[PDB]
DNA sequence: TTAGGGGGGGGGA
DNA sequence: CCCCCCGGCCCCCCCGGC
DNA sequence: CCCCCCCCCCTTTTTTCGGGGGGGCCGGGGGG
């Protein structure tokens, strides 16, 4: 902890103010309007991993209280003990007692509340209601099915969407400016494509790419660097493999698949995912083709998830695609 | 209940059954005339059926309704019965009877008794319902057979779904503790298999025999383990190999000689037992493992009592070797 | 700003029985009891946010008046309610000597009684019977089946049903008139539609929309309350072509951030209650959805698995 | 006295008589045993895997490996349950069967094996090279029955503590063994003895035991009926000699195990009658077999291979039977209650046959 | 009695070749440059992120992490800076909440002057959760905030074989490194070096055959090479190891038996196939190897049409999946052969 | 529509 | 110096979907 | 009185992790 430059990029670039959170304009604007007018309700932030829920709530707490927010808010998470006993004593006294420093209201942040037991959630029901005059509750979640209906009924819900392309591009530009790095346009497109709307993945991949360059100052990150560091198939490889499977014979298709996979040690699962993505845009005459493709490829992916023989799995992928595409003729 | 097992045969067991309507009709009429409200005697039976014979609940219902509704008649009996209808969970036998009824699986029955109700019926006792279904799904005259489908085919489909439900049950009770899969099990173990053989019970509803058989298997496996580790130093095999290969041969050197040489085979049998560090209890346990044509109960019983007494006397009047020294 | 505006759910919480909407017969019976007295042991059951705790508190207040402080013992899930508490605190409260009006009795409120352990419920049985002449018990719960039968036998039953859209509209209009909220008819219709019979949710959504957008119309209301995902899942499962179902899955659920586990659980729940479809077809769909859920729980929560589940469901109906 | 199957067991590598190539390979392994890797011996049951493992241990350490003792070890679970494990130990090696504790077998790997591996060899066990031995051998019998958690726990123990312990795992099939464990072991195939070798061994036993054989054809018949199982062959030879007054004739019948007879009766019952009442009756036979320590997998295998031997069935019936057998074998491997899967398999076979 | 303690070099000189030739530094890793370069750059960047190593068995994950720790902290400071937990240790939610968290919260051990002068000594410690795929979902979730809150003084490394077993939040929090399979094109140099240092004499292509048989596992190849060397030394004939000996030691079915099986399948008679398979299982051949060889023969044969190959690919996939669950080999092999015979 | 079999108790030729 | 009180490990039994 | 009919009520018990509750010793502290 000598300096912030020793931290991983995922933690070094954590937003500190609500203005540094990108891709959630609606939620940020609404929460800022609520806070400015002094009408903050009980909040629920539901979203997928790496969307900016924890960062957003921390920034909101820092804005409401300031630099010493950590001593004014009760933050609990899965790493801590959050049983019914903790709800009955710690949270209850925190909600029923005044602030030590200032004379404002009190904030309780239950991050990863989906990991809380049902008994604790039930106990929190009356805690939220009785002390609503001076206490506010924030619940952060990735899975809504783990939250009891009673708890959901007491909170106003905000959905964090997958990060749009523009926000990721702006954050990448900021990171490049800070790190004195050069990124190619195709490299940026590939980086955004493989992120799936997760900023942590983008930051980790960019940090890995910087370490790959021999001279990070005078060198630029190209699509080749991104593909090599992550060990992911290139679009050309996927196109060639699919074309060989769809138009060539069994021997040629098998040879092409093995040659493409051995040149860079590609993983079969990545090729399957890329081919599925490519085929999702195909206009097929018969629904049987789509049904067979989806079912057989899902079965192959499930089998791969448990190991098995790689060569047999690749042959199964080839055969499944070939048989499924035979329904497009009659 | 299991917790009441110790009270099996230590007290005089007296049973109080649900009171009949006639025995309480006079008291209800007296209470009604005393409380000054009008109740039609004909709706009494409906109220008593609503509470399942609970007199206290009947009196509470009267007290509550009389506050505003001063007349209890056929004009409002249905609403009162529905509002105050006790929701008591069924017992394994009742659950099995209702689940295996074809009426609820028909279009009208399905629209009346919905799939959610069927799933909830399983949750009345989720530990015994699948066992009852597996026990009683072969003892029905089905009324839901599809055209061209025989009873055996539906039985086979139900058995396949029961196997899948068993796999799901194994998944649930693992280290992962995937209890969120409990509802799916309900469909795979009770609802779907029942829907394939639902009909009229072709006999009496029996209690699951898997539990007693599992206990018997555990006892026999414990005995086999003790015997294998008693004979471990002399045999090169595992417990399964001992049961499947060694024991039949040991039968021809431990019990058969007594049937041919009479009481003159005690010495050889004792020598063989000592060579494998076997005890008399080990002998008895061995002789209980054989199955089918090799059952020994009658064979051992037919041995003269003098032979068995001499065997016991000779065994108890000698120093035998010990294999495992517990210290 | 370090100030908080009081939520309308608390600012406008009913304080008398006459201000509660829905369940007219039950509320009338409660008023009659509050008038005559002789309150019996009761258990109030219903779905969340319909006015059970409010009704219990209003009845207790209307019955006890200035004695509320000493004649009411309120316990909920946030307080310790073990067997020791029942045997010591509740017993002491029941045995306490308190002079009350001629036809009044002490009240023990047990909110969310469905969370109590079986031991405490068993212990309460004789306490209720031996002190019924001075104390009465009112339980409030969501699942009445979790209360042991011996306790249910000693208490009256009051089951609360969903509030009709008319009652929700009435209360929302009263609050709007008491708050000078600018609204449009479509906005109130959307609020009622998303509320799904929950008064608390409706009021919270209205307050959030007013504080965030000002004008309560359909557009602003839908910017605060998102479209219920169970209905989107039902549309996905009822689609005719596989392409339409896959489009619904991709555009409305997957790209919006909904997790695969949530999607599969909602699909199972919706399929379990799809009366339009025959029971056998629903059973096959449930088997397929259970296979997909088992695959997801093992770690493979990919979009391909959901697409395969949809393809299998469509194949079942073909 | 001691059964011939146990009285004539070889106790050295030079005493082996079948699969000479395997003997040569084992001798090559024993030439310089200091760098001996972990061993996994796989092959058909009853072929002599344990005998060859003991012979290898004797060659590495000496005859003292055959001086065996039995002790008891206590273990405590997370629920405070007390479990007992019987440990067979010698001055140079330790034999364990963790599957005796079922799902608790992991603890045996976590505590006992860890304790043994975290202890270096200090006793002066002078070897043939003139320097003392440095590792103790551990024999995990029935390694195929280990749960995946126990196998995962075994992974790092074999690597970090390879200088103190060398593991020898004997199994009948490598399918249940996880790939990481198979990667950490040297796999040794143990083919079953040929019929001629079995006949030679049986003739040697006959000569030593003074048994009057009318002809050598009886030994060939016994070997052919054992399907390569030498233990079964020897025990059947002993059984056939105690029913004919220690004199075997050409007309002496082959004795089958009782459970085999029950399974054949079940097969005939299934073939003759295909009905729900027949399935109910077969359920009783299945429960009876399972209650006397007859494994479900063995029952399924024997039933499948007895049904396929029926001469009145056509090719389609046999194909359906084998497909259902594969499916329900997978179900048994992935299930807990074996009776459910067995009943399902029998019902499907009855449906297909009828 | 007692025995004099052995030296580290002497002890290592008598260990199995897999442990004897384990990589000692990051430069000894053979075919993981795409990640090894990134890890090596952190010795100067001093910003090591949270790492998630995943890949097939025997690819060099544990060796890579151990070498990285040794290079970062050195022989003396490594012990106080590393906390290793694997599948052989209790790793429940309670352990994560108390032991792992307590270690993470602890201040980094004070480096000595020698360590600071000779090693980079980054200002953080490392927690290595080997075989993390065996941990329950709740325990994994318990690590989410511990990873981020105390990242200033602690870094986490999760090593697994099945990436799908890691909950999505942990994978997102960790930078992912995929270890590629080691084949004859990227691992021949290491095997050749090992053979040369062991004075192992083999014919041309023997090492390539060993690596092809290993199927991505270098540990298996090294063990097989050691077995072949031991056999050759026991024979004492001075001749070079041959590919047939390697195949015999690896359990590969002879080509003649494969041709006999293929001919039996071609015949199509159920009884003959059953009898031949019953005789075949008596030799102890592993079903997985037989299935792999059948796949290699059929898929690469020009004497078969497209439909036959399409069907046989799915048949082989189903058989392999069923075998991967720990099923009886005899029944599965018979079913596969019967199904192929009826194609 | 009532699974089969045993125990309770009011009515009655 | 010894008795009473009352907080703190250990232990054992019961749920687990909605 | 035995006989008849109807109705109600009984057949019977196995287990992988984590959390919560309830009872029992134990030992530290205060006090006389
Ligand atoms: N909207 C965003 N704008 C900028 N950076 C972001 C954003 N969302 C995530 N990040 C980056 O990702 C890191 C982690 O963000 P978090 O908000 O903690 O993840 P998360 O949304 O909480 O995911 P879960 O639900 O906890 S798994 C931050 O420190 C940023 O570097
Ligand atoms: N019938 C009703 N009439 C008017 N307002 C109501 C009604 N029901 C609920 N509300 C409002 O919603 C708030 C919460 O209702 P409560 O009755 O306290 O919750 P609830 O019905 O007990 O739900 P559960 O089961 O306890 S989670 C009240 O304070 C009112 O503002
Ligand atoms: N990349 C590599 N370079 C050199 N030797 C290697 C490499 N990978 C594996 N080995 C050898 O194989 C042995 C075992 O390697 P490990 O890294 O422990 O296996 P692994 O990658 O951890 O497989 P898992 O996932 O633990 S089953 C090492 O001691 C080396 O002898
Ligand atoms: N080389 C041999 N010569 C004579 N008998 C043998 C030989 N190998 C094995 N046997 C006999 O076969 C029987 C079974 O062998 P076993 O050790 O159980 O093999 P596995 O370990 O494969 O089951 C033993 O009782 C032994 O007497
Ligand atoms: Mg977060
Ligand atoms: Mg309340
Ligand atoms: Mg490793």
């Amino acid at each position: 902890k000598r300096s912030k430059e020793n931290l991983p990029w995922v933690e070094k670039y954590r937003p500190e103010t609500l203005d540094e959170v990108y891709g959630q304009n609606e939620v940020i604007t609404t929460v800022r309007k609520f806070v400015d007018e002094g009408k903050l309700p009980h909040l629920l932030f539901y979203g997928p991993p790496g969307t900016g829920k924890t960062s957003t709530i921390v920034a909101l707490a820092r804005e409401i209280y300031g630099k010493n927010y950590s001593n004014m808010v009760l933050e609990l998470n899965a790493s801590d003990d959050r049983g019914i006993d903790v709800v009955r004593n710690q949270i209850k006294d925190f909600a029923s007692t005044r602030q030590i420093f200032s004379k404002g209201f009190k904030l309780i942040i239950l991050d990863e509340a989906d990991a809380m037991t049902n008994a604790a959630q039930n106990a929190l029901r009356r805690v939220i209601e009785r002390y609503t005059k001076n206490t506010r509750f924030c619940v952060l979640a990735n899975y809504a099915h783990k939250l009891t209906p009673a708890l959901l009924s007491r909170c106003t819900r905000f959905r964090f969407q997958p990060l749009p392309q523009e926000a990721i591009e702006r954050r990448i530009a900021n990171v490049l400016v800070h790190e004195k790095l050069k990124l190619s346009p195709n490299a940026e497109k590939a980086l955004i494509e493989l992120s799936n709307g997760d900023m942590r993945r983008v930051l980790n991949v960019l940090q890995s790419c910087k370490a790959t360059l021999d001279n990070p100052d005078e060198d630029e990150i190209s699509d080749d660097v991104i593909y090599e560091c992550c060990g992911a198939p290139r679009p050309s490889d996927l196109k060639a493999v699919l074309k060989s499977i769809l138009e060539d014979d069994w021997g040629t298709a098998h040879y092409t698949l093995n040659k493409v996979r051995s040149a860079k040690g590609l993983a079969l699962i990545d090729l399957i995912e890329g081919i599925v993505k490519i085929l999702e845009d195909y206009e097929l005459q018969n629904e049987e083709t789509r049904v067979h493709l989806l079912t057989k490829l899902a079965d192959i992916e499930y089998s791969i998830s448990k190991g098995g023989n790689d060569q047999i799995q690749g042959s199964a992928v080839i055969g499944a695609i070939k048989a499924s595409f035979e329904n497009e003729t009659v | 209940l299991p917790k009441m097992r110790p009270f099996d045969r230590v007290c005089l067991d007296i049973q109080f059954r649900r009171p009949d309507a006639n025995s309480i009709k006079s008291r209800l009429m007296t209470i009604a005339i005393r409380e000054k409200f009008k109740l039609d005697p004909n709706v009494i039976d409906r109220l008593i059926q609503t509470t399942r014979g609970d007199i206290r609940q009947v009196i509470n219902l009267l007290s509550t309704i009389s506050t505003t509704t001063k007349t209890i008649n056929h004009e409002n009996i249905n609403e009162i019965s529905k509002a105050w209808e006790k929701n008591i969970a069924l017992k394994p036998f009742d659950i099995a009877h209702k689940m295996l009824d074809g009426q609820i699986y028909s279009d009208i029955g399905s629209r009346n008794f919905t799939l959610n109700d069927k799933i909830a019926l399983y949750f009345d006792d989720f530990d015994f319902t699948p066992l009852m279904i597996q026990e009683n799904y072969l003892s029905t005259r089905p009324s839901v057979l599809k055209p061209g489908q025989s009873h055996l085919e539906a039985v086979a489909e139900a058995a396949n779904c029961i196997s899948l439900g068993d796999i799901v049950e194994k998944k649930i009770r693992s280290s992962e503790q995937l209890w969120s899969l409990l509802p799916l099990h309900a469909v795979l173990s009770s609802v779907y298999p029942a829907s394939k053989v639902a009909g009229h019970m072709a006999g009496r509803i029996n209690f699951t025999a898997w539990l007693g058989q599992n206990s018997k298997s555990a006892k026999y496996y414990r005995l086999l383990q003790e015997i294998h580790y008693h004979t471990r130093l002399g045999t090169s095999t595992d417990k399964i190999g001992l049961r499947l290969d060694y024991l039949p041969t040991f039968r021809k050197r431990l019990l058969d000689p007594f049937l041919k040489q009479g009481a003159d085979a005690i010495s050889s049998v004792i020598e063989v037992m000592d060579d494998y560090y076997l005890t008399k209890e080990d002998w008895d346990s061995i002789m209980e493992f054989f199955v089918g044509p090799d059952v020994t109960t009658a064979i051992i019983k037919k041995i003269p009592a003098t032979v068995k007494s001499g065997f016991t006397r000779k065994y108890n009047s000698m120093t035998h070797p010990v294999a495992i020294y517990r210290t | 700003t370090l100030s908080l505006q009081l939520p309308w759910v608390e600012k406008y919480r009913p304080q008398v029985l006459s201000d509660i909407v829905g369940n007219k017969e039950t509320i009338d019976r409660l008023q009659q009891i509050a008038k005559d007295g002789n309150m019996p042991h009761m258990i109030i059951s219903g779905m969340p946010g319909i006015g059970k705790t409010t009704s219990v508190h209003c009845l207790a207040h209307e019955l006890l008046g200035r004695s509320y402080a000493d004649g009411v013992l309120e316990l909920n899930a946030s307080d310790d309610r073990g067997i020791d508490v029942v045997r010591n605190q509740i017993k002491h409260f029941a045995q306490k000597k308190l002079h009350l009006p001629p036809g009044k009795h002490k009240i023990v409120i047990l909110d969310e009684a469905d969370s109590m352990t079986a031991g405490a419920q068993q212990a309460l049985r004789r306490t209720m019977e031996l002190y019924s002449n001075s104390t009465r018990f009112a339980f409030a719960c969501n699942q009445s089946n979790k209360i042991i039968e011996p306790l249910q036998s000693r208490c009256a039953i009051l089951r609360y049903s969903k509030l009709s859209d008319e009652d929700v509209l009435k209360r929302l209009l009263q609050i709007i008139k008491l708050e000078d909220v600018k609204y449009t008819n479509d906005g109130l219709e959307a609020i009622i539609f998303t509320a799904e019979g929950d008064m608390r949710q409706a009021i919270n959504n209205l307050q959030s929309t007013v504080a965030g957008h000002g004008l309560v119309n359909a557009d602003n209301v839908f910017k605060i309350v998102d479209s219920p995902h169970p209905l989107i899942v039902k549309k996905m499962l009822l689609a005719s072509n596989l392409e339409d179902s896959i489009q619904i899955l991709r555009t409305d659920l997957w790209k919006k951030g909904y997790s695969s586990i949530d999607i599969v659980t909602t699909s199972f729940r919706v399929t379990k209650n799809l009366a339009q479809v025959k029971e056998s077809v629903r059973l096959e769909m449930i088997k397929e959805i259970g296979l997909t859920h088992m695959r997801i729980l093992e770690g493979v929560g990919t979009y391909l698995q959901l697409a395969s589940m949809l393809a299998k469901i469509h194949k079942l109906n073909n | 006295m001691s059964l011939w199957v146990d009285k004539y067991r070889p106790k050295s590598l030079n005493a082996l008589s079948h699969n000479e190539e395997l003997t040569n390979f084992l001798k090559s392994l024993s030439d310089q045993p200091r760098d001996l890797p972990h061993l996994l011996l796989y092959g058909p049951n009853g072929t002599g895997k344990k005998t060859r493992c003991m012979a290898l241990l004797e060659s590495i350490f000496g005859p003292g490996v055959y001086r065996l003792k039995i002790d008891v070890r206590q273990f405590v679970t997370a629920s405070n349950r007390k479990l007992e494990l019987n440990v067979v130990s010698s001055p140079y090696h330790l034999e364990i069967t963790p599957s005796d504790m079922g799902n608790n077998d992991r603890i045996v790997i976590q505590e006992l094996l860890k304790e043994v591996a975290q202890m270096e060899q200090v006793d002066f066990q002078d070897s043939k090279d003139g320097l003392a031995h440095r590792y103790k051998c551990v024999i995990i019998n029935e390694a195929n029955s280990l749960t995946k958690d126990a196998q995962a726990a075994l992974r790092r123990t074999m690597e970090k503590y390879s200088k103190n312990i060398r593991l020898i795992m004997v199994c009948d099939s490598m399918s249940p063994i996880i790939a990481p464990i198979k990667s950490r072991c040297l796999l040794i195939r143990c083919p079953a003895p040929s019929d001629s070798e079995i006949s030679t061994i049986l003739s040697d036993v006959v000569t030593n035991e003074r048994i009057q054989l009318e002809t050598k054809d009886i030994l060939k018949r016994i070997a052919q009926a054992s399907n390569g199982n030498l233990r079964v062959s020897l025990l059947m030879l002993e059984s056939m000699a105690l029913n004919n007054e220690l004199a075997l004739k050409s007309s002496s019948p082959i004795i089958k195990p009782d459970w085999i007879i029950v399974i054949h009766k079940l097969t005939r019952k299934i073939v003759k009658e295909r009905s729900v009442n027949s399935l109910i009756e077969c359920r009783a036979v299945l429960y009876d077999l399972l209650a006397h320590c007859i494994p479900a997998n063995i029952i399924l295998k024997e039933l499948t291979f007895s049904l396929l031997d029926v001469e009145t069935l056509n090719t389609t019936n046999k194909s359906s039977i084998i497909e259902y057998s594969s499916v329900f074998d997978e179900r048994l491997s992935l299930g807990n209650k074996a009776i459910f899967h067995l009943e399902g398999f029998i019902a499907k076979v009855m449906c297909c046959l009828d | 009695r007692k025995i004099s303690k052995l030296a580290a070099e002497q002890s290592l000189a008598q260990q199995p070749w897999v442990e004897k030739y384990r990589p000692k530094n990051l430069d000894e890793v053979t075919a993981q440059d795409h990640a090894v370069t990134v890890l090596k750059k952190t010795l100067k960047s001093a910003n090591l992120p949270h790492m998630l190593f995943y890949g097939p068995p025997g690819t060099g994950k544990t060796s890579t992490i151990l070498a990285l720790t040794k290079e970062l902290y050195g022989p003396d400071l490594m012990k106080s800076r590393i906390l290793e937990l694997n599948a052989s240790d209790e790793r429940g939610i309670s352990i994560v909440r108390e032991k792992v968290k307590n270690f993470a919260r602890l201040t980094v051990s004070k480096p000595s002057k020698h360590d600071l002068e000779n090693y980079p000594c980054p200002p953080y410690k490392i927690i290595i959760l080997d075989e993390a795929d065996s941990m329950t979902a709740d325990a994994q979730s318990a690590l989410r905030r511990t990873m981020e809150t105390y990242s200033g003084v602690t870094r986490f490394c999760l090593i697994c074989n099945y990436v799908t077993r890691i909950i999505d939040p942990l994978a997102s929090r960790c930078s992912k490194f995929r270890f590629k399979a080691l084949d004859a094109s990227n691992a021949i140099d290491r095997l050749r070096f090992i053979s040369e240092q062991e004075n192992v004499k083999c014919d041309d292509g023997v090492l390539e055959r060993i690596l092809d048989i290993s199927a991505g596992d270098l540990r298996r190849g090294i063990t097989l090479l050691q077995s072949a060397s031991k056999g050759a030394q026991y024979l004492g004939d001075g001749k070079n190891i041959t590919s047939t000996q390697v195949e015999e030691l690896a359990g590969v079915v002879p080509h003649d038996i494969l041709i006999e099986i293929v001919e039996k399948v071609k015949s199509g008679d159920f009884d003959e196939i059953k009898k031949y398979v019953n005789t075949f299982m008596k030799s102890g051949w592993s079903a997985a190897s037989v299935v792999n060889q059948l796949h290699e023969y059929y898929i690469t044969n020009d004497n078969f049409d497209t439909n036959f190959k399409n069907q046989i690919s799915w048949l082989l996939f189903t058989t392999d999946s069923r075998l991967n669950n720990g099923t009886n080999e005899h029944i599965q092999l018979l079913n596969l052969l019967v199904k192929i015979s009826q194609l």
